[PDB]
């Protein structure tokens, strides 16, 4: 009664008519690597770090946005997929300058816990690396835009939830920045909450700016009372 | 040949003769 | 060194210019390798007798 | 390649070569090192407290080999042995001198040794 | 070029001629209602026309007309090419340089301008009226290294007569935007003739 | 794959399948599981009853010698509901092999 | 294919060029029988083109006959439109804009007669604004007829007639895809969507649209006016029709001609009119597609007929319908870089393979040409090109590598010796 069976890696699993690959292949306990996809936001397609390899068809699809039809064989781990996820994450390390000693996310970043486990080994480039320039927003968000893997996860969020529509995408070709065309500072509530979003260290917090790196701390859960919702 | 002046091109015969449009809504 | 570079650090010429040579030199000096589960044993001939590691 | 009393170099006109990236701290087996950064006035980051305990340090050669900006360096001087354990604990501003007392020793070893590793 | 504005003309000010508010009635009439919300491509460009390059207060103006947050404009003007955000000259000239236009040596219709016109590439003439660029994919490669001026194009050119096309323009004379030499329409020549005929006595597929 | 990856050897992995097949054959009162470690070593999961018994069979025989006791040890695992573990480890001098004998327990 | 041609008579699918540019009764050819066509059931037109089965001029396969009788069979709540590229993206195409320049009266019919098959509502066209003069005149051509009462809203004789709303772009490639054009018809920035939403006939303006091409909707009325049994004339049992080629870059008189399929390139290039460079000993290094196909050397190309699937037999086919060649002085390595230096400027820039992946080549291509550091690179640079295929959304990536993918094929040494030419030089 309204569900499909589809074999993920040779194992049957039920899925409502209209869940994507990624929401199926999560049900059996795998992460297709993720960059532009995020639950609470919307979805677009511009990372290209999830390429699942469908069974018996020469093209390679993308497991973010595309439905799942009567059962494919959704083949995560083969010699075809592993030919892509290694071939994208050597691209987005083309320009990503040689920070990590001092990029304040240097203990969680996702150009780090992907690109050891999944993807490449050493580099062949050998010369290059645009460096654009930063600006400022407010006395919270600190902005070095030299990095920006350009998921566009900070942008779909402004027009989304916190309703302030400002941030934009300015440019064409190898060069497009993100931050605002004019000089407008961007300030509101919940918009100090961006710096969970951005998967690499573009947007990092001001007061905390340089104090500790996150293997040393101690997570002791708590509750915030200044106000109603807690 | 007429560098400016798209006017009557857009607004003369087109303006009256582009019916209805209904085009619906989409309020949204 | 072993070549594959996930288990070996790179040289000081390589970690110091290209990109891939930090993220495997800067995650290799905090956590370690990732060595699969499962038990071993082994043995050698040390000058006075055997030596184990289990 | 000898190992011994510690130092912190600085480039030509001095930058206190250490950037406080918190590594020579995190590979340390004995856990001697202790580091507290906090953003210096201009906005370039540096340290405040840096303390190598000289009793705990087991003389690895793990803190000479993890520093990417190539600051902290085991000196080749066995000058040691003072009479009070209140002492051997080091602060930052004991180290730098102890590493600017000879840099004619140090700066001429690495350029023999750095071509191998 | 850089894509940030150093607060030039936040209030320039700028406005549309009351002769133009009667056309914007017609443009929006094209589209369906409630999605209208972007006519921006003609409407933002018409504004370039009234002025000749649009300052930042032009980008802010149409938003008050079109009720879209004016980062949904500054974006669209930084994507396309035709719009000029910075100031320009009286004639903004193009030299097509691409594989076909290279094969016929577009460099011919290019430099020998520096020896004539006496300015570098990408730089307006010291006064106003002239600047220089090059672009790709316009019109025909069937012609010579064709050249664009502003609203027109000069097909099938050569270093000899383009000396004129600029120099007669410096005088204020406008020399016929067409492939001045060879064949006027770019004709086959080799079966151009054909003797046009009515369509073979229709009533054909009447079935 | 060859240059940096440890080359395997099959022969050692065929026999220690056999010779361990049938020590689940001739002492089924005790042995409750057996397997082959991918590196060509064996692990015999044995109930706590046979300890003196099973070894004694391993103590002497003409098909399994295992005279040399090398390493006794332990491991202690919470959320195994029977905490500790033993692991005996025995070398049979004639036949050149290692076969380890795992026996669980509790404190009490 | 018959006689290995592809001839040209005054019997062709295009009426006139130098005769009459302005309006009228369509003195002979056009606007002939209408009320009889439209008054018969719409699906009579559907599949009646199958007698021809036009592959389509959009630079691809997928015969135009299917997609219109394809979905957009039903209708429910929301109108359907027509978006027909007038744009040219490929360098040296030039086929377009000749149709519009001297004979616009055809296509306004081409939609009206065509749009009835879609059951559509309105008619949009689209034109790169970079053509200011010629594109400006269509409105007159619209008016000079439409004003007479030839179109809309009943015109003529049916209860179904609707007008055509021109628009314009600026720096577009956007015709580089459908599902981009239908986005920048709207006024967003133009980043083409993902290909399978709901492919291009579900997700649309507000509501399903179909993206046609110029001579796909241009030649439809005349092929439904007569058809046959002459609809299939030249070309084998697979591809059939007569399309336009526009020769460029070496010839006596590079100019368009109507030529049917299966024509060999050795007679066609030489003809219309001459071969003016060396018909041979000029080495004839040729490019089948405009930008979408790599080189062919002096090999079987010259006998290889221009039929589509005949080209897939070679290492690359071409749907673009254009020709660029070379003789001697043009250094290919020098002459292919300014085909790549082009790609870097026309790309959207969403996807990680396209952006940041084309420059990796374009930054190195200025090494080879200049001549510069050692081989074994070539072996890598091939893998990069092999590494962008399923990885990009639009075809611009799949149309990004082929020139370089097919340069490493067919010419080995020209590079190998030049890296020496600077190697010996360094010495
Ligand atoms: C870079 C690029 C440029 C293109 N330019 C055009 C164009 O100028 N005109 C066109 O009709 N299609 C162009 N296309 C291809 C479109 O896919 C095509 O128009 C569309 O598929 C319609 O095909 P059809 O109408 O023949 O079925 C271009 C594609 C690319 C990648
Ligand atoms: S930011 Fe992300 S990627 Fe850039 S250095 Fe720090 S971690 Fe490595
Ligand atoms: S913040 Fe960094 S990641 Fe998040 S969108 Fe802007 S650039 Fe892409
Ligand atoms: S030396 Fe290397 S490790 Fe010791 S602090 Fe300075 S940077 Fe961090
Ligand atoms: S010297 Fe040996 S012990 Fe002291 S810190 Fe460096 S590594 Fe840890
Ligand atoms: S290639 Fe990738 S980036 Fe360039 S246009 Fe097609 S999709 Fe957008
Ligand atoms: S994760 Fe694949 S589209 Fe963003
Ligand atoms: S591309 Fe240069 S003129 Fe067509």
């Amino acid at each position: 009664s309204n569900l499909i069976e589809v074999f993920v890696d040779g194992q049957s699993v039920m899925v409502e008519p209209g869940t994507t690959v990624l929401q199926a292949c999560e049900k059996v306990g795998m992460q297709i690597p993720r960059f532009c996809y995020h639950e609470r936001l919307s979805v677009a397609g511009n990372c290209r770090m999830c390429l699942v390899e469908i069974e018996k068809a020469p093209k390679v699809v993308a497991a973010c946005a595309m439905p799942v039809m009567k059962g494919w064989n959704i083949l995560t781990n083969s010699e075809k997929t592993k030919k892509a996820r290694e071939g994208v994450m050597e691209f987005l390390l083309a320009n990503h300058p040689l920070d990590c000693p001092i990029c304040d996310q240097g203990g969680e970043c996702d150009l780090q816990d992907q690109s050891m486990m999944f993807g490449s080994d050493r580099s062949r480039f050998l010369e290059g690396k645009r460096a654009v320039e930063d600006k400022n927003i407010g006395p919270l968000v600190k902005t070095i835009m030299t990095r920006c893997i350009q998921c566009t996860r900070c942008i779909r969020f402004a027009s989304e939830i916190a309703g302030v529509d400002d941030l934009g995408t300015t440019g064409r070709g190898n060069d497009m920045q993100v931050g605002t065309y004019i000089e407008k500072m961007f300030m509101s509530e919940l918009s100090g909450n961006i710096i969970d979003i951005c998967p690499v260290g573009a947007l990092t917090s001001k007061p905390y700016a340089f104090t500790a790196r996150p293997w040393e701390t101690r997570k002791t859960e708590s509750i915030d009372v200044m106000d109603a919702v807690g | 040949y007429s560098t400016y002046t798209f006017l009557d091109l857009n607004l003369d015969l087109s303006k009256f003769r582009m019916p209805q449009p209904s085009s619906g809504r989409e309020s949204p | 060194k072993v070549d594959d570079a996930k288990v070996s650090p790179p040289k000081r010429a390589e970690m110091k210019t290209s990109m891939e040579s930090l993220i495997h030199h800067f995650k290799l000096y905090t956590e370690g390798y990732q060595v699969p589960p499962g038990a071993t044993y082994t043995a050698i001939e040390a000058p006075k007798g055997e030596f184990g590691v289990y | 390649r000898f190992r011994g009393e510690h130092a912190l170099r600085r480039y030509p006109s001095g930058e206190e070569r250490c950037i406080a990236c918190k590594l020579c701290e995190a590979v340390c087996p004995a856990q001697a090192i202790t580091i507290e950064a906090e953003p210096r006035a201009d906005g370039s980051r540096r340290t405040t407290r840096y303390d190598i305990d000289m009793t705990k340090c087991i003389y690895c050669g793990f803190c000479q080999e993890a520093c990417p900006v190539d600051a902290i360096v085991e000196g080749p001087n066995f000058e040691f042995s003072t009479e009070t354990h209140e002492e051997l604990l080091y602060n930052k501003e004991k180290l730098l001198n102890n590493g600017d007392k000879w840099e004619a020793e140090i700066a001429a070893n690495i350029q023999a040794d750095y071509l191998y590793r | 070029v850089h894509r940030d504005t150093p607060e030039n003309n936040p209030e320039t000010p700028f406005d549309f001629t009351p002769e133009n508010y009667k056309r914007i009635e017609a443009i929006v009439k094209n589209y369906p209602e409630g999605h209208k919300a972007a006519a921006v491509l003609p409407v933002l460009d018409l504004a370039q026309r009234q002025n000749g390059w649009l300052p930042i207060s032009a980008m802010n103006k149409v938003a008050e007309i079109l009720q879209v947050p004016p980062m949904r404009v500054y974006e669209v003007a930084t994507f396309y090419t035709m719009y000029n955000r910075k100031p320009v000259g009286k004639y903004h000239i193009q030299v097509c340089t691409t594989t076909p236009c290279m094969l016929r040596n577009s460099d011919s219709i290019l430099e020998a301008i520096q020896k004539k016109l006496g300015i570098k590439v990408g730089e307006t003439t010291p006064d106003k009226l002239f600047t220089l660029i090059e672009v790709e994919c316009l019109g025909a490669c069937v012609n010579a290294p064709m050249v664009q001026i502003n609203d027109n194009y000069y097909e099938d050119l050569t270093p000899k007569d383009i000396e004129e096309i600029i120099d007669e323009l410096k005088a204020g004379k406008i020399p016929k935007p067409g492939p001045r030499s060879g064949r006027f329409s770019c004709e086959p020549a080799g079966g151009l003739t054909s003797l046009t005929e009515p369509p073979k006595g229709p009533g054909f597929g009447v079935q | 794959t060859r240059p940096t990856v440890r080359p395997r050897n099959d022969v050692a992995h065929k026999q220690l399948s056999a010779f361990g097949e049938y020590v689940a054959e001739i002492l089924p009162k005790y042995v409750q599981q057996v397997q082959v470690s991918c590196f060509n070593e064996l692990e015999i999961c044995i109930h706590p009853d046979g300890v003196i018994p099973v070894l004694t069979f391993l103590r002497d025989h003409s098909n399994a010698q295992f005279k040399s006791l090398a390493d006794l040890t332990a491991v202690d695992i919470p959320t195994r509901q029977n905490r500790f573990e033993i692991v005996y480890n025995l070398l049979s001098l004639r036949f050149n092999s290692r076969i380890r004998v795992k026996t669980y327990t509790d404190e009490l | 294919f018959g006689s290995l041609k592809d001839e040209d008579r005054i019997f062709t699918n295009l009426y006139g060029r130098h005769d009459w540019r302005l309006k009228g009764a369509q003195s002979r050819g056009d606007w002939y029988k209408t009320k009889e066509i439209l008054l018969k059931g719409p699906d009579w037109i559907l599949g009646e083109v199958k007698t021809s089965g036009l592959r389509g001029r959009g630079g691809a396969g997928f015969p135009t006959g299917l997609k219109w009788s394809f979905m957009n069979k039903p209708s429910d709540g929301r109108p359907k439109y027509l978006v027909v590229n007038a744009d040219e993206g490929e360098p040296g195409t030039c086929k377009d804009r000749e149709i519009i320049r001297h004979d616009p009266h055809k296509l306004v019919e081409g939609c009206l007669v065509g749009g009835r098959a879609m059951g559509a509502r309105a008619a949009y066209i689209y034109i790169r604004g970079e053509f200011y003069n010629e594109a400006s005149n269509l409105q007159v051509a619209i008016r000079e007829a439409y004003e007479a009462g030839l179109i809309g809203k009943n015109a003529c004789g049916s209860g179904y007639d609707f007008d055509v709303f021109v628009v314009r772009g600026a720096g577009a490639y956007i015709c580089g895809e459908e599902t981009a054009l239908i986005e920048s018809i709207e006024g967003k920035q133009g980043k083409p969507r993902l290909k399978p939403p709901f492919p291009a006939d579900v997700g649309v303006f507000g509501c399903p649209t179909t993206v046609a091409n110029v001579e796909t909707v241009a030649v439809s009325p005349t092929i439904c006016r007569r058809g046959g049994a002459w609809f299939a004339s030249f070309g084998r049992e697979r591809n059939s029709g007569t399309k336009l080629f526009n020769i460029s870059g070496h010839v006596n008189n590079p100019c368009t001609v109507e030529e049917e399929m299966s024509v060999p390139l050795k007679e066609l290039i030489e003809k219309h009119a001459g071969g003016v460079t060396g018909g041979w000993d000029n080495l004839l290094a040729v490019i089948p597609g405009g930008s979408s196909t790599p080189l062919i050397p002096k090999s079987v190309c010259e006998t290889v007929l221009m039929d589509f699937d005949a080209l897939i037999q070679a290492q690359t086919g071409l749907g673009t319908a254009a020709v660029i060649v070379m003789d001697r002085s043009t250094d290919i390595v020098k002459a292919i870089a300014r085909l790549i230096e082009f790609y870097k400027h026309e790309s959207c820039g969403q996807c990680t393979p396209c952006r940041e992946g084309v420059d990796w080549m374009n930054k190195v291509m200025a090494r080879f040409v200049r001549g510069d550091a050692r081989p074994a690179e070539i072996d890598s640079l091939w893998e990069i090109s092999k590494q962008i295929e399923g990885h990009t959304i639009c075809a611009l990536g799949d149309g990004a590598a082929w020139p370089v993918q097919g340069l490493i094929r067919h010419f080995r040494p020209e590079l190998e010796e030049r890296m020496q030419q600077f190697a010996q030089q360094h010495q």
